Protein backbone atom coordinates (compact mmCIF):
# COMPACT_ATOMS: atom_id res chain seq x y z
CA UNK A 1 0.00 0.00 0.00
CA UNK A 2 2.85 2.04 -0.71
CA UNK A 3 4.43 4.17 -4.48
CA UNK A 4 8.12 3.01 -4.94
CA UNK A 5 10.46 5.62 -6.95
CA UNK A 6 13.79 4.49 -8.00
CA UNK A 7 16.30 5.34 -8.02
CA UNK A 8 16.09 7.62 -4.57
CA UNK A 9 19.31 9.94 -6.31
CA UNK A 10 20.49 10.94 -9.57
CA UNK A 11 23.31 13.51 -10.81
CA UNK A 12 23.20 13.70 -14.44
CA UNK A 13 25.36 15.98 -16.97
CA UNK A 14 23.58 17.72 -19.86
CA UNK A 15 24.53 14.52 -22.05
CA UNK A 16 23.30 11.61 -19.82
CA UNK A 17 19.84 9.43 -20.61
CA UNK A 18 18.86 8.12 -17.53
CA UNK A 19 15.24 7.01 -16.26
CA UNK A 20 12.61 7.10 -13.68
CA UNK A 21 10.63 4.86 -12.26
CA UNK A 22 7.34 5.03 -10.35
CA UNK A 23 4.88 1.62 -9.43
CA UNK A 24 1.95 0.87 -7.31
CA UNK A 25 -0.29 -1.76 -6.43
CA UNK A 26 -3.30 -0.57 -5.35
CA UNK A 27 -5.28 -1.19 -8.58
CA UNK A 28 -5.10 2.78 -8.99
CA UNK A 29 -5.47 4.07 -12.86
CA UNK A 30 -4.94 7.48 -12.33
CA UNK A 31 -0.92 8.35 -12.00
CA UNK A 32 0.82 11.68 -11.68
CA UNK A 33 4.17 13.17 -12.21
CA UNK A 34 5.07 16.41 -9.95
CA UNK A 35 8.16 18.21 -10.22
CA UNK A 36 9.45 20.06 -6.78
CA UNK A 37 12.28 23.07 -6.64
CA UNK A 38 13.84 23.92 -3.72
CA UNK A 39 11.82 25.95 -1.72
CA UNK A 40 9.06 25.79 -3.84
CA UNK A 41 5.78 24.33 -3.41
CA UNK A 42 5.17 20.70 -5.95
CA UNK A 43 3.95 21.66 -9.78
CA UNK A 44 2.03 19.37 -12.25
CA UNK A 45 3.80 17.97 -15.11
CA UNK A 46 1.92 14.73 -16.35
CA UNK A 47 -1.42 13.20 -15.58
CA UNK A 48 -2.03 9.48 -16.73
CA UNK A 49 -6.08 8.00 -16.64
CA UNK A 50 -5.55 4.63 -17.87
CA UNK A 51 -2.22 4.08 -18.91
CA UNK A 52 -3.22 7.07 -21.65
CA UNK A 53 -1.79 10.95 -21.39
CA UNK A 54 -4.48 12.99 -20.07
CA UNK A 55 -2.74 16.01 -18.98
CA UNK A 56 0.60 17.67 -20.39
CA UNK A 57 1.85 20.68 -18.66
CA UNK A 58 3.77 21.94 -21.19
CA UNK A 59 6.47 19.85 -20.19
CA UNK A 60 9.03 20.46 -22.43
CA UNK A 61 9.87 17.50 -25.12
CA UNK A 62 12.99 16.43 -23.33
CA UNK A 63 10.85 14.70 -20.69
CA UNK A 64 9.25 11.99 -22.47
CA UNK A 65 7.11 10.32 -20.00
CA UNK A 66 5.41 6.41 -20.82
CA UNK A 67 3.26 4.02 -18.99
CA UNK A 68 3.66 0.01 -20.01
CA UNK A 69 1.33 -1.41 -17.53
CA UNK A 70 -1.18 -0.45 -15.01
CA UNK A 71 0.99 -0.43 -11.98
CA UNK A 72 4.15 1.55 -13.41
CA UNK A 73 4.43 5.14 -15.08
CA UNK A 74 8.42 5.86 -16.35
CA UNK A 75 9.65 8.87 -17.15
CA UNK A 76 12.57 9.02 -19.68
CA UNK A 77 15.10 11.69 -19.68
CA UNK A 78 17.93 13.11 -22.23
CA UNK A 79 19.65 16.14 -22.81
CA UNK A 80 18.86 17.24 -19.44
CA UNK A 81 19.39 21.20 -18.22
CA UNK A 82 20.98 22.70 -15.13
CA UNK A 83 17.06 24.36 -13.92
CA UNK A 84 15.63 20.24 -14.58
CA UNK A 85 17.10 19.82 -10.74
CA UNK A 86 14.51 19.16 -8.59
CA UNK A 87 12.37 16.66 -6.77
CA UNK A 88 10.20 14.42 -9.15
CA UNK A 89 7.45 13.11 -6.93
CA UNK A 90 5.23 10.63 -8.35
CA UNK A 91 1.34 9.92 -6.76
CA UNK A 92 -1.26 7.70 -7.83
CA UNK A 93 -4.70 7.53 -7.00
CA UNK A 94 -8.26 6.10 -7.82
CA UNK A 95 -9.97 6.66 -10.71
CA UNK A 96 -13.50 5.30 -10.78
CA UNK A 97 -15.69 4.84 -14.39
CA UNK A 98 -18.01 7.30 -15.57
CA UNK A 99 -21.38 7.26 -13.75
CA UNK A 100 -19.43 5.21 -10.69
CA UNK A 101 -18.94 5.97 -7.34
CA UNK A 102 -17.41 9.43 -6.28
CA UNK A 103 -14.91 8.78 -3.75
CA UNK A 104 -12.29 10.91 -1.82
CA UNK A 105 -9.57 9.59 -4.78
CA UNK A 106 -6.75 10.55 -2.55
CA UNK A 107 -3.22 11.16 -3.91
CA UNK A 108 -0.12 9.36 -2.77
CA UNK A 109 2.63 9.87 -3.28
CA UNK A 110 5.96 8.04 -3.19
CA UNK A 111 9.15 8.68 -1.99
CA UNK A 112 10.73 11.06 -5.30
CA UNK A 113 14.06 11.08 -7.22
CA UNK A 114 15.86 13.68 -5.76
CA UNK A 115 17.86 14.76 -9.21
CA UNK A 116 20.95 17.01 -9.61
CA UNK A 117 21.59 18.22 -13.20
CA UNK A 118 25.46 19.35 -13.68
CA UNK A 119 26.59 22.23 -16.23
CA UNK A 120 30.16 19.68 -15.51
CA UNK A 121 30.79 17.35 -13.61
CA UNK A 122 33.54 19.16 -12.27
CA UNK A 123 31.15 20.59 -10.08
CA UNK A 124 30.68 17.22 -8.02
CA UNK A 125 32.66 16.63 -4.65
CA UNK A 126 32.35 13.88 -1.43
CA UNK A 127 32.70 15.20 1.46
CA UNK A 128 34.94 15.31 3.76
CA UNK A 129 34.21 14.17 7.55
CA UNK A 130 35.48 14.72 11.06
CA UNK A 131 34.62 14.04 14.64
CA UNK A 132 34.50 16.69 18.01
CA UNK A 133 35.38 15.02 21.06
CA UNK A 134 33.46 15.64 23.90
CA UNK A 135 34.89 18.79 26.13
CA UNK A 136 35.60 17.92 29.95
CA UNK A 137 33.54 20.52 31.02
CA UNK A 138 30.40 19.80 29.67
CA UNK A 139 31.32 15.97 30.71
CA UNK A 140 31.78 17.58 34.54
CA UNK A 141 28.67 19.77 34.43
CA UNK A 142 26.07 17.74 33.41
CA UNK A 143 27.33 14.12 33.57
CA UNK A 144 26.89 14.00 29.44
CA UNK A 145 29.13 13.84 26.84
CA UNK A 146 27.86 15.48 23.43
CA UNK A 147 29.89 14.23 20.19
CA UNK A 148 29.55 16.25 16.98
CA UNK A 149 30.06 15.06 13.64
CA UNK A 150 30.74 17.16 10.66
CA UNK A 151 31.03 16.81 7.17
CA UNK A 152 32.16 19.91 4.74
CA UNK A 153 32.92 20.71 1.26
CA UNK A 154 30.26 18.38 -0.66
CA UNK A 155 28.15 18.72 -3.85
CA UNK A 156 25.33 18.11 -4.74
CA UNK A 157 23.92 18.18 -1.32
CA UNK A 158 22.17 14.81 -0.82
CA UNK A 159 23.75 13.06 1.39
CA UNK A 160 22.94 10.46 4.33
CA UNK A 161 24.65 10.85 7.83
CA UNK A 162 24.29 7.80 10.65
CA UNK A 163 26.42 7.26 13.94
CA UNK A 164 27.97 3.87 14.40
CA UNK A 165 28.56 2.62 18.16
CA UNK A 166 30.86 -0.26 18.51
CA UNK A 167 30.21 -1.59 15.31
CA UNK A 168 26.26 -1.38 15.04
CA UNK A 169 24.44 1.77 14.21
CA UNK A 170 22.24 3.76 16.98
CA UNK A 171 19.16 6.24 16.37
CA UNK A 172 18.90 7.46 20.42
CA UNK A 173 20.48 10.22 21.64
CA UNK A 174 21.16 11.42 17.72
CA UNK A 175 20.31 15.25 16.39
CA UNK A 176 20.88 15.67 12.83
CA UNK A 177 20.66 18.82 10.74
CA UNK A 178 17.40 18.36 8.44
CA UNK A 179 19.13 20.66 5.92
CA UNK A 180 22.55 21.08 4.43
CA UNK A 181 24.11 24.85 4.69
CA UNK A 182 25.60 26.49 2.06
CA UNK A 183 29.53 27.06 2.34
CA UNK A 184 29.84 29.94 -0.35
CA UNK A 185 25.96 31.56 0.24
CA UNK A 186 26.94 34.47 -2.31
CA UNK A 187 27.71 31.55 -5.14
CA UNK A 188 25.55 29.63 -8.05
CA UNK A 189 27.34 26.24 -7.19
CA UNK A 190 27.94 26.51 -3.39
CA UNK A 191 29.20 23.24 -1.92
CA UNK A 192 27.84 22.14 1.48
CA UNK A 193 27.91 21.17 5.00
CA UNK A 194 25.97 19.18 7.32
CA UNK A 195 26.47 18.51 11.03
CA UNK A 196 25.04 16.17 13.32
CA UNK A 197 25.31 15.53 16.98
CA UNK A 198 25.37 11.92 19.36
CA UNK A 199 24.95 12.12 23.40
CA UNK A 200 25.70 9.55 25.48
CA UNK A 201 26.57 9.52 29.19
CA UNK A 202 29.66 10.39 30.88
CA UNK A 203 31.01 7.09 31.64
CA UNK A 204 29.45 5.60 28.00
CA UNK A 205 32.20 7.98 26.67
CA UNK A 206 35.22 7.67 29.10
CA UNK A 207 34.92 3.69 28.84
CA UNK A 208 37.87 3.33 26.31
CA UNK A 209 36.76 -0.10 24.64
CA UNK A 210 33.82 2.02 23.03
CA UNK A 211 34.16 3.16 19.43
CA UNK A 212 32.73 6.07 17.64
CA UNK A 213 31.62 6.26 14.00
CA UNK A 214 30.16 9.04 11.78
CA UNK A 215 29.46 7.76 8.38
CA UNK A 216 28.39 9.72 5.35
CA UNK A 217 27.06 8.24 2.38
CA UNK A 218 27.37 10.36 -0.58
CA UNK A 219 25.22 10.35 -3.64
CA UNK A 220 27.42 11.22 -6.86
CA UNK A 221 28.69 9.93 -10.19
CA UNK A 222 28.29 6.45 -11.26
CA UNK A 223 30.64 4.18 -12.98
CA UNK A 224 29.54 4.61 -16.08
CA UNK A 225 30.84 8.34 -16.13
CA UNK A 226 33.85 9.80 -17.75
CA UNK A 227 35.84 11.77 -14.90
CA UNK A 228 38.68 13.86 -16.41
CA UNK A 229 40.99 14.75 -13.58
CA UNK A 230 43.69 13.86 -11.71
CA UNK A 231 41.28 14.20 -8.51
CA UNK A 232 39.37 10.83 -8.02
CA UNK A 233 36.37 10.10 -9.54
CA UNK A 234 33.27 11.17 -6.88
CA UNK A 235 31.62 7.94 -7.06
CA UNK A 236 28.51 7.19 -4.81
CA UNK A 237 30.49 6.31 -2.07
CA UNK A 238 31.15 6.20 2.18
CA UNK A 239 32.76 9.00 3.66
CA UNK A 240 33.77 8.06 7.96
CA UNK A 241 35.24 9.71 10.60
CA UNK A 242 36.18 7.72 13.94
CA UNK A 243 37.06 8.27 17.40
CA UNK A 244 38.06 6.23 20.63
CA UNK A 245 36.78 6.91 23.84
CA UNK A 246 39.39 8.34 26.41
CA UNK A 247 39.64 8.49 30.58
CA UNK A 248 39.02 12.29 30.70
CA UNK B 1 -7.93 28.54 -11.86
CA UNK B 2 -6.74 27.28 -8.28
CA UNK B 3 -4.48 29.45 -5.60
CA UNK B 4 -3.60 29.03 -2.40
CA UNK B 5 -2.15 31.09 0.41
CA UNK B 6 0.04 29.88 3.30
CA UNK B 7 0.50 33.39 5.14
CA UNK B 8 2.36 32.27 7.89
CA UNK B 9 6.17 30.32 6.38
CA UNK B 10 7.16 29.12 9.80
CA UNK B 11 5.65 28.37 13.15
CA UNK B 12 6.29 27.11 16.56
CA UNK B 13 4.73 24.84 19.13
CA UNK B 14 5.37 23.43 22.52
CA UNK B 15 5.68 19.76 22.83
CA UNK B 16 2.06 18.72 23.97
CA UNK B 17 0.30 22.05 22.67
CA UNK B 18 -1.96 22.33 19.96
CA UNK B 19 -1.12 24.73 16.88
CA UNK B 20 -3.08 26.25 13.70
CA UNK B 21 -1.57 26.00 10.29
CA UNK B 22 -3.10 28.99 7.99
CA UNK B 23 -4.40 28.76 4.65
CA UNK B 24 -7.02 30.39 2.06
CA UNK B 25 -7.62 29.50 -1.29
CA UNK B 26 -9.54 31.06 -4.42
CA UNK B 27 -11.08 28.45 -7.03
CA UNK B 28 -13.37 29.51 -9.45
CA UNK B 29 -14.85 25.81 -9.59
CA UNK B 30 -17.87 25.65 -7.22
CA UNK B 31 -16.91 22.02 -6.58
CA UNK B 32 -13.69 21.58 -5.12
CA UNK B 33 -11.60 19.23 -2.31
CA UNK B 34 -9.34 21.00 -0.14
CA UNK B 35 -6.06 18.82 1.36
CA UNK B 36 -3.36 19.02 3.84
CA UNK B 37 0.13 17.19 3.16
CA UNK B 38 3.41 16.91 5.61
CA UNK B 39 6.42 16.54 3.82
CA UNK B 40 9.69 15.59 6.66
CA UNK B 41 13.10 15.61 5.91
CA UNK B 42 13.07 12.85 4.32
CA UNK B 43 11.11 14.16 1.57
CA UNK B 44 8.07 11.96 0.69
CA UNK B 45 4.40 13.71 0.66
CA UNK B 46 2.43 12.23 3.04
CA UNK B 47 -1.54 12.95 3.14
CA UNK B 48 -2.85 13.71 6.29
CA UNK B 49 -7.07 15.47 6.03
CA UNK B 50 -9.51 16.13 3.16
CA UNK B 51 -12.03 18.27 2.97
CA UNK B 52 -14.81 18.54 0.23
CA UNK B 53 -16.24 22.08 -0.52
CA UNK B 54 -19.74 20.51 -0.26
CA UNK B 55 -19.31 18.33 3.00
CA UNK B 56 -20.68 20.91 5.79
CA UNK B 57 -18.99 18.45 8.81
CA UNK B 58 -16.13 20.30 9.38
CA UNK B 59 -13.62 17.29 8.81
CA UNK B 60 -11.29 15.42 11.91
CA UNK B 61 -8.82 12.80 11.67
CA UNK B 62 -6.81 11.56 14.30
CA UNK B 63 -5.08 14.63 15.96
CA UNK B 64 -5.42 16.68 12.95
CA UNK B 65 -8.77 18.67 12.24
CA UNK B 66 -9.95 21.27 9.50
CA UNK B 67 -10.97 25.13 10.03
CA UNK B 68 -13.16 24.91 7.11
CA UNK B 69 -14.95 28.25 6.45
CA UNK B 70 -16.09 28.39 3.02
CA UNK B 71 -17.36 31.94 3.43
CA UNK B 72 -14.18 33.16 4.37
CA UNK B 73 -11.95 30.49 1.56
CA UNK B 74 -10.34 29.36 4.90
CA UNK B 75 -9.00 25.90 5.16
CA UNK B 76 -6.48 25.98 8.65
CA UNK B 77 -4.72 22.77 9.67
CA UNK B 78 -5.43 22.44 13.77
CA UNK B 79 -2.90 20.26 14.85
CA UNK B 80 -3.91 18.86 18.46
CA UNK B 81 -1.26 17.63 21.41
CA UNK B 82 2.05 18.34 19.36
CA UNK B 83 4.27 15.46 18.73
CA UNK B 84 7.99 15.65 18.28
CA UNK B 85 7.53 14.02 15.27
CA UNK B 86 5.27 16.48 13.92
CA UNK B 87 8.15 18.95 12.65
CA UNK B 88 8.04 19.33 8.55
CA UNK B 89 6.94 20.85 5.97
CA UNK B 90 2.83 21.42 5.52
CA UNK B 91 1.51 21.86 2.32
CA UNK B 92 -2.21 23.56 2.26
CA UNK B 93 -3.25 21.76 -1.27
CA UNK B 94 -6.52 21.62 -3.74
CA UNK B 95 -8.08 19.91 -6.61
CA UNK B 96 -11.18 20.68 -8.77
CA UNK B 97 -13.41 17.80 -8.22
CA UNK B 98 -14.93 17.94 -11.98
CA UNK B 99 -11.99 16.73 -13.89
CA UNK B 100 -8.22 15.08 -13.44
CA UNK B 101 -8.10 16.18 -9.67
CA UNK B 102 -4.88 17.52 -10.12
CA UNK B 103 -3.67 19.04 -7.29
CA UNK B 104 -2.17 22.34 -6.80
CA UNK B 105 -0.12 23.23 -3.31
CA UNK B 106 0.58 26.59 -0.96
CA UNK B 107 3.84 27.66 -0.80
CA UNK B 108 4.47 25.47 2.38
CA UNK B 109 4.64 26.52 5.98
CA UNK B 110 7.35 24.57 8.18
CA UNK B 111 6.95 23.72 11.57
CA UNK B 112 9.49 22.69 14.65
CA UNK B 113 8.25 21.36 17.50
CA UNK B 114 10.23 22.42 21.15
CA UNK B 115 10.95 20.39 24.03
CA UNK B 116 9.63 21.15 27.47
CA UNK B 117 12.89 21.62 28.77
CA UNK B 118 12.80 20.13 32.13
CA UNK B 119 16.19 22.34 33.69
CA UNK B 120 18.22 24.67 31.66
CA UNK B 121 21.68 25.05 31.44
CA UNK B 122 22.75 27.15 28.76
CA UNK B 123 26.53 26.43 27.91
CA UNK B 124 28.68 26.67 25.12
CA UNK B 125 31.43 24.20 25.43
CA UNK B 126 34.13 23.51 22.69
CA UNK B 127 35.17 20.46 20.71
CA UNK B 128 38.37 18.81 19.76
CA UNK B 129 38.78 17.17 16.80
CA UNK B 130 40.19 13.43 17.02
CA UNK B 131 42.69 13.65 14.20
CA UNK B 132 44.21 17.02 14.37
CA UNK B 133 43.91 19.01 17.47
CA UNK B 134 44.04 22.26 16.67
CA UNK B 135 40.85 22.49 14.78
CA UNK B 136 37.51 22.50 16.57
CA UNK B 137 33.89 23.38 16.78
CA UNK B 138 31.85 25.13 19.41
CA UNK B 139 28.55 23.74 20.87
CA UNK B 140 25.55 25.87 22.40
CA UNK B 141 23.38 23.46 24.19
CA UNK B 142 20.86 23.01 27.26
CA UNK B 143 19.22 26.06 26.74
CA UNK B 144 15.88 26.94 26.70
CA UNK B 145 13.30 26.18 23.58
CA UNK B 146 12.46 29.98 23.77
CA UNK B 147 15.70 31.22 22.65
CA UNK B 148 16.73 31.77 18.51
CA UNK B 149 19.80 30.89 17.29
CA UNK B 150 20.81 33.16 14.28
CA UNK B 151 22.64 32.74 11.27
CA UNK B 152 26.27 34.62 11.54
CA UNK B 153 25.86 38.04 9.10
CA UNK B 154 29.17 37.12 8.45
CA UNK B 155 29.45 34.61 5.42
CA UNK B 156 32.59 32.64 6.36
CA UNK B 157 31.19 31.83 10.31
CA UNK B 158 28.88 28.78 9.97
CA UNK B 159 25.98 28.34 12.36
CA UNK B 160 23.48 25.44 12.43
CA UNK B 161 19.90 25.35 13.28
CA UNK B 162 18.49 24.43 16.27
CA UNK B 163 18.34 20.90 16.68
CA UNK B 164 16.26 18.67 18.98
CA UNK B 165 17.90 15.99 21.01
CA UNK B 166 16.02 13.05 22.59
CA UNK B 167 18.01 10.31 24.78
CA UNK B 168 15.32 8.04 25.54
CA UNK B 169 17.62 6.25 27.97
CA UNK B 170 17.97 9.39 30.26
CA UNK B 171 14.12 10.71 29.47
CA UNK B 172 16.08 13.75 28.62
CA UNK B 173 15.46 16.46 26.09
CA UNK B 174 18.08 19.28 24.73
CA UNK B 175 18.83 21.97 22.20
CA UNK B 176 21.86 22.34 20.58
CA UNK B 177 23.64 24.27 17.92
CA UNK B 178 26.51 23.99 16.08
CA UNK B 179 29.48 26.92 15.41
CA UNK B 180 32.56 26.46 13.18
CA UNK B 181 34.30 28.45 11.09
CA UNK B 182 38.20 28.59 9.38
CA UNK B 183 39.02 32.70 10.32
CA UNK B 184 42.18 33.24 12.80
CA UNK B 185 39.48 35.56 14.84
CA UNK B 186 37.18 32.70 15.63
CA UNK B 187 36.47 31.67 19.30
CA UNK B 188 33.18 30.42 21.16
CA UNK B 189 32.85 33.20 23.38
CA UNK B 190 32.04 35.58 19.86
CA UNK B 191 30.41 32.40 18.25
CA UNK B 192 27.16 33.24 18.71
CA UNK B 193 27.79 36.97 19.25
CA UNK B 194 24.81 37.92 16.90
CA UNK B 195 22.08 35.94 18.82
CA UNK B 196 20.54 36.80 21.91
CA UNK B 197 21.70 34.62 24.26
CA UNK B 198 20.55 33.68 28.07
CA UNK B 199 23.05 35.97 30.29
CA UNK B 200 24.19 33.13 32.82
CA UNK B 201 25.28 31.43 29.62
CA UNK B 202 28.13 29.24 30.76
CA UNK B 203 31.74 29.95 28.67
CA UNK B 204 34.14 27.02 30.55
C1 LIG C 1 4.01 18.20 -23.87
O1 LIG C 1 3.78 19.51 -24.40
C2 LIG C 1 4.93 20.14 -24.99
C3 LIG C 1 4.51 21.53 -25.40
O2 LIG C 1 3.25 21.46 -26.06
C4 LIG C 1 5.41 19.30 -26.17
O3 LIG C 1 6.56 19.88 -26.75
C5 LIG C 1 5.77 17.92 -25.64
O4 LIG C 1 6.28 17.11 -26.68
C6 LIG C 1 4.56 17.28 -24.97
N1 LIG C 1 4.93 16.00 -24.40
C7 LIG C 1 4.22 14.89 -24.53
C8 LIG C 1 4.80 13.66 -23.88
O5 LIG C 1 3.17 14.86 -25.14
C1 LIG D 1 -15.16 24.27 10.78
O1 LIG D 1 -14.63 25.07 11.88
C2 LIG D 1 -15.06 26.44 11.86
C3 LIG D 1 -14.29 27.17 12.95
O2 LIG D 1 -13.17 27.87 12.43
C4 LIG D 1 -16.57 26.50 12.04
O3 LIG D 1 -17.00 27.85 12.04
C5 LIG D 1 -17.22 25.73 10.89
O4 LIG D 1 -18.64 25.72 11.06
C6 LIG D 1 -16.70 24.29 10.82
N1 LIG D 1 -17.26 23.63 9.65
C7 LIG D 1 -18.40 22.93 9.71
C8 LIG D 1 -18.85 22.32 8.43
O5 LIG D 1 -19.02 22.79 10.76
Amino acid sequence: TEVTQTPKHLVMGMTNKKSLKCEQHMGHRAMYWYKQKAKKPPELMFVYSYEKLSINESVPSRFSPECPNSSLLNLHLHALQPEDSALYLCASSHLGLAGGIDGTDTQYFGPGTRLTVLEDLKNVFPPEVAVFEPSKAEISRTQKATLVCLATGFYPPHVELSWWVNGKEVHDGVCTDPQPLKEQPALNDSRYALSSRLRVSATFWQDPRNHFRCQVQFYGLSENDEWTQDRAKPVTQIVSAEAWGRAD
Amino acid sequence: AQKITQTQPGMFVQEKEAVTLDCTYDTSDQSYGLFWYKQPSSGEMIFLIYQGSYDEQNATEGRYSLNFQKARKSANLVISASQLGDSAMYFCAMRRNTGRRALTFGSGTRLQVQPNIQNPDPAVYQLRDSKSSDKFVCLFTDFDSQINVSQSKDSDVYITDKCVLDMRSMDFKSNSAVAWSNKSDFTCANAFNNSIIPEDTFFP
